[PDB]
RNA sequence: AAAAAAAAAA
RNA sequence: AAAAAAA
């Protein structure tokens, strides 16, 4: 009984990774989501050329990507994910045409393709918060060198385009910037680098991320914030009996000598909490308590 | 006419000026 | 007795310049790889002009080059350069011509162009690395007017793209700062403003630089830093018996281990630039220091906190 | 009760 | 080390 949009994105991982695709493991889910992501983007080897208004140098690129033979099945793609003899057709009948556009498929009034094409877009919009966490993931205990200076940090994620173009209010990256440091419509998002995002495995099951569910210090780090967030966010996690890396949420934060004062509120099972702010990135703070 | 800046070098830090500091 | 890129850059500056090539003067051996960048880049009068996509103004400053006479046989080049009457015949025959690609010679096949392409390729190198030790020799006693903030300063040297293309990870300027606000590949190289590059007299005999090598002081910070940078650095240097003007390497800084301590505003929170520094408000970052690498073992130093260019100068009043 | 949907979409 | 490759 799940929504439309989980479920899409449940029967093509099925149908695209055959039996290797497991439905419990972050890293597993990720790389799953970014693969589909480029398949529906048109970027895997063998697929359409974007050649609208392509440089010379992306004009060959992309005829090398279209001449270059398509993934095979078999494949192994991530660790423990293996294409099966499936994904080329679904590859073939649901993927959109490249250049595809929603008000032609919806004049043509064509209900076939009319829902073919919103299944694309919530795959990509699943896909591109997958990416997102992963990328938050990520950055707790490995920064990129790009970010050297706040204002550098101000647009993290630094994703594609075509990420910003699906998910707007949580993809930073250059497009971000650009919308920001540009004439701004109506149809404009603010970017949220904090956006709660709930954990692949939560996500493609349609749970909500909440208070009295086991996760990892990692997983909820990333869920809730980023590398370079203050780490006073730590507090949302509650290590179990025995720890094994595996812990409780005990609450979510909210709004997502002085200076050192403020603090941060964290919505617990009793009522709203302030708990001072460390002042250590949860990155720094991380690489010290590793040992 | 002249200038202050220290660049950030060998793991040590930027500075804007000199004298501010 | 050499690799093969300090031998093609010796065999080509002494066919080029005959006799009058001094290898012991690093501002000749400047001059001389500037000449043979431009020569093997066409910048140079009489060579192929650059059209593919140049715009009319390219188009014409480029036709104009073609057009002007190529240099006449005894030039003086710099200072105590002067060209051979048999640089035309190097020029014409070890430049590959204007648009050659590895790839297609690859295709091609012929042993000899293979290594000519390789020999352009490797010249380009070495020509680049002697003109960015060149720019900071320059810098430590001659402020470019173009650098005001630390922002300008974070991309020196400012140098054009054939240099950018040769020695990513040496050469900044325009190109450097394309490269890194776009997308970041395997292939890119963060550029290094303080790597380690010898000298030109020692680039080109291939002796690396290392403690003991008696230097002057401007050339060993050149190496080492440039300008802008701390003046703790001259702490690497020390006068050997009677002063004089030149001395001896005592040391070698390290710019490894280097992580970030920013923390966003985020959840209500304001930014903090630093960590550290915020404390209880104390803004005392005098205590850094930088590892230096002496013959007993590693020591720290404490930073100085001023510019090299400052302190050259001052000292010398 | 900002969160989710449908219109738009270097 | 090697292999790609212009404001």
């Amino acid at each position: 009984e799940l929504p439309r949009n989980l479920e899409v994105f449940n029967e093509a991982c099925g149908h695209v990774f055959g039996s290797s695709f497991n439905r419990e493991d972050n890293s597993v889910i990720s790389d799953a989501a970014a693969f589909l992501f480029k398949m529906h983007t048109h970027s895997l080897d063998g697929q359409e050329a974007k050649v609208l208004r392509a440089s010379e140098k992306k004009r060959e690129r992309e005829n090398a990507k279209k001449s270059r033979k398509a993934p095979e099945a078999g494949m192994r793609v991530g660790r423990s994910l293996i294409l099966t003899s499936r994904w080329t057709e679904y590859c073939a009948t649901c993927v959109p045409a490249l250049g595809s556009k929603m008000k032609v498929i919806k004049a043509s009034g064509d209900a076939a393709m009319i829902q073919m094409m919103k299944d694309h877009n919530s795959l990509l919009r699943v896909c591109v918060r997958i990416e997102v966490w992963k990328a938050r993931y990520v950055s707790l205990v490995a920064l990129d060198e790009r970010i050297q200076t706040l204002e550098d940090a101000q647009w993290f994620p630094y994703l594609s385009g075509d990420s910003y173009r699906a998910c707007p209010g949580l993809v930073g990256g250059y497009f971000a910037k650009k919308a920001a440091a540009g004439e701004r419509g109506k149809n404009y998002k603010k970017l949220n680098q904090t956006a709660i995002i709930p954990p692949p495995r939560f996500l493609i099951i349609g749970h909500r991320l909440q208070i009295g569910d086991q996760v990892t210090l990692r997983e909820l780090l990333a869920s809730i914030a980023w590398g370079l967030c203050d780490g006073v966010l730590a507090e949302c996690w509650s290590p179990s009996q025995g720890d094994g890396s595996i812990g409780v949420v005990v609450g979510l934060p909210l709004q997502a000598t002085n200076l050192l004062e403020e603090c941060i509120a964290i919505q617990k099972q009793d009522g709203v909490i302030k708990c001072k702010r460390s002042g250590k990135s949860l990155y720094h703070c991380l690489k010290e308590t590793a040992g | 006419g002249s200038c202050f800046l220290v660049v950030a070098s060998h793991g040590l830090s930027a500075i804007a000026d000199s004298r501010i500091e």
